[PDB]
């Protein structure tokens, strides 16, 4: 154990970011994934780098009643992952709310990633594939990677690019 | 009679014959549930001539050392003096018997006896732990081996019960490490109905929350500590032990993580039950008043107001004699107070309504020499004042000012104590006259708690606003 980190992830409701924080740290995977109460932990320790990183996923709620508690959490966050199902058009266009809510809150080292789940359903997908680029046309920061959880189809590729992406900074 | 123990000291003593001596001390084993009398008194027995049968002639063997230590245990319950005698050997020899028969459902459950029946003595617990078996390996190991066998379980659990109290602090983060986690949790699952599993458990799951690299990997997602709610809501609601555990155990969780406590309703709504069910356990009362007067904030930032106060009256007026209890417990008063406005004018000296106000006086007034006690009861008595204009004038009367100077003036060598009770005396007298003799015998004492702590941002704070108040006659006030 030679550093703890505090990534949070991000995303209103329904798009699955319990399924993406599961299918990272402990790989299981229930269709019926009752949705989080709250904010959660998913304690997870990864190698990588010559170092030993704890890394600790706070999976938040989604819900606009949470959305004062999950608040207090968005400033010790070194990466913060923003989350759009590409099957309901609305669940992408509430990230300018979600936005809003990182540039008041988050913290000046607090790298923001945006994913895209559910990808299974890309000819189904009522969201399209260069939209996502085209409003991470923003600050240089906002990558993006689309993945499915369901599928395990560049799961992994996202929290091993952002833990890098962030240690590969820092001093 | 004695005789025929005589003759079976002296088969055993001597080995010829390896399969002839497993009767000798069967027959014995008889006489060892043989009530007529404590034959087994001549301490010969037992202690230097079975250990000897029972290492060497049987070490590998289920010949002989099923029964054998058998005997060992059936001994230590009715013959006292073998207890003196184990230890000051059997506790190398008990590593070993565990060891070698790995693969015995009823071989291992006697060894788990006899150590469930040996570890109450300490000084052998300490000797079994510097050794090289790592007894927690063996124990985890027949854990593992044995589900769906009750007393592999429990006889197992109780020993780790005793023997998690005293290892380390650092092989207790250790034992984070994917293990502690797994077999004591899932025994949880299995005999979620039996009584002792669950509390044993609650016990050890209590006995490794100690580290701050701990409560992390307990209060977290992947094994999470909120069995304690279903243990104390389906197999104890009226049992006080698995109470009292399961709610230490949740005031030890409280870190900085209150907001996955307090959200999860069934949290905070299940320890003031425990509170209020239970008035007579003073572990209780510090666990659990302790545990809601950290998670209040969380809870009223989120009828449901009333449930701490008549239980924190219940605890202030009862457990008079402790420290602990009243601090917690005017921490609790005070906390609530302070964060639902209403139920104040639900605690004064008229009928119906609770006089918590001259308890926390008299609670203050007897504990004179603990700098916790008054801290946390100037602290409540600040609240109780600043919300009337009524109580102001009992105290006032009764003398709290000229005790309360004497509390801060013994405790001068505390910043903490002069903050809280200047904040006291700076709400106590707002409003009032000032009759000079008051003032000449008061504002020397402030001044020497306020040149005696300058560096203190609020005990100058409290000291410049409290000495606000006080500032032929003539003749006097020149004085
Ligand atoms: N086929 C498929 N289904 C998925 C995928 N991700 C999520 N789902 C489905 O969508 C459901 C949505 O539930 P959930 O994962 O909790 O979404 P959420 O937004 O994280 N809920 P909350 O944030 O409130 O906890 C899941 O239960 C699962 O059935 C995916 O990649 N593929
Ligand atoms: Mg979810």
């Amino acid at each position: 154990a030679d550093f703890k980190l505090q990534v949070i992830i991000i995303g209103s409701r329904g798009v699955g970011k319990t399924s993406l924080m599961e299918r990272f740290t402990d790989d299981t995977f229930c269709e019926a994934c009752k949705s989080t109460v709250g904010v959660d932990f998913k304690i997870k320790t990864v190698e990588l780098r010559g170092k030993k990183i704890r890394l600790q996923i706070w999976d938040t709620a989604g819900l606009e009643r949470f959305n004062s508690i999950t608040s207090a959490y968005y400033r010790s966050a070194k990466g913060i992952i923003l989350v759009y199902d590409i099957t309901k058009k609305e669940t992408f266009d509430d990230l300018p709310k979600w936005m809003k809510m990182i540039d008041k809150y988050a913290s000046e080292d607090a790298e923001l990633l945006l994913v895209g789940n559910k990808l299974d359903c890309e000819t189904d997908r009522e969201i399209t594939r260069q939209q996502g680029e085209k409003f991470a046309q923003q600050i240089t920061g906002m990558r993006f990677c689309e993945a499915s959880a369901k599928d395990n189809f560049n799961v992994d590729e996202i929290f091993l690019k952002l833990v890098d992406d962030i240690l590969k900074k820092m001093p | 009679d004695e005789e025929t123990l005589k003759k079976l000291i002296v088969r055993l003593n001597n080995v010829q014959e390896g399969k002839q001596i497993e009767t000798l001390v069967q027959i014995l084993e008889d006489l060892l549930v043989f009530t007529y009398s404590e034959h087994a008194s001549k301490l010969f027995q037992g202690k230097n001539i079975h250990v000897p049968l029972l290492i060497v002639l049987d070490s590998y063997m289920a010949s002989v050392q099923q029964v054998g230590w058998s005997l060992l245990c059936k001994l230590i319950e009715v013959c006292p003096g073998t207890m003196q005698s184990l230890m000051g050997g059997v506790h190398q020899l008990i590593l070993k018997m565990l060891t070698v028969h790995n693969a015995s459902v009823n071989l291992s459950v006697i060894g788990l006896k006899t150590l469930d029946l040996l570890l109450t003595s300490g000084k052998i617990t300490l000797l079994i732990l510097d050794e090289e078996s790592d007894i927690f390996m063996l124990i985890f190991d027949a854990m593992h081996s044995f589900p769906a066998n009750d007393e592999v379980q429990k006889l197992g659990c109780k020993a780790l019960h005793v023997l998690f109290e005293r290892v380390s602090e650092e092989q207790l983060t250790e034992f984070v490490e994917n293990k502690d986690y797994m077999i004591l949790l899932s025994a949880l699952t299995n005999f979620k109905d039996e009584e002792e599993i669950v509390l044993h458990v609650l016990h050890c799951l209590h006995s490794l929350a100690i580290p701050c690299n701990n409560v992390e990997v307990l209060m977290s997602g992947n094994v999470r500590c909120y069995n304690i709610v279903v243990e104390a809501m389906k197999a104890f609601p009226m049992s006080e032990r698995i109470q009292e555990v399961s709610c230490c155990l949740l005031h030890r969780l409280t870190l900085g993580n209150f907001f996955n406590i307090l959200v999860l309703n069934e949290v905070h709504e299940f320890v003031v039950k425990a509170v209020q069910q239970y008035p007579e356990n003073a572990a209780l009362q510090i666990s659990a008043l302790s545990c809601l007067a950290l998670l209040t904030e969380t809870i009223f930032l989120n009828e449901d107001k009333l449930f701490w106060l008549e239980a924190c009256y219940k605890a202030l007026t009862w457990h008079r004699k402790n420290k602990h209890v009243q601090e917690a417990a005017c921490w609790a008063l005070n906390n609530l107070l302070m964060y639902q406005n209403s139920l104040h004018e639900k605690i004064g000296d008229e009928d119906g309504h609770f006089p918590a106000h001259r308890e926390v006086m008299l609670s203050m007034l007897m504990h004179s020499s603990s700098k916790e006690v008054f801290q946390a009861s100037a602290n409540a008595l600040s609240t109780l004042l600043e919300q009337n204009v009524n109580f102001r004038k009992i105290l006032l009367s009764k003398g709290i000012h000229l005790n309360v100077l004497e509390l801060m003036q013994k405790h001068i060598h505390s910043p903490e104590v002069a903050e809280s009770g200047c904040k006291m005396l700076n709400h106590l007298f707002e409003g009032s006259n000032t009759s000079l003799d008051i003032m000449a015998a008061v504002v020397p004492k402030i001044l020497t708690v306020m040149k005696r702590h300058e560096t203190s941002l609020p005990v100058q704070l409290e000291a410049l606003r409290a000495i606000l108040h006080f500032i032929e006659f003539h003749h006097k006030l020149n004085m």
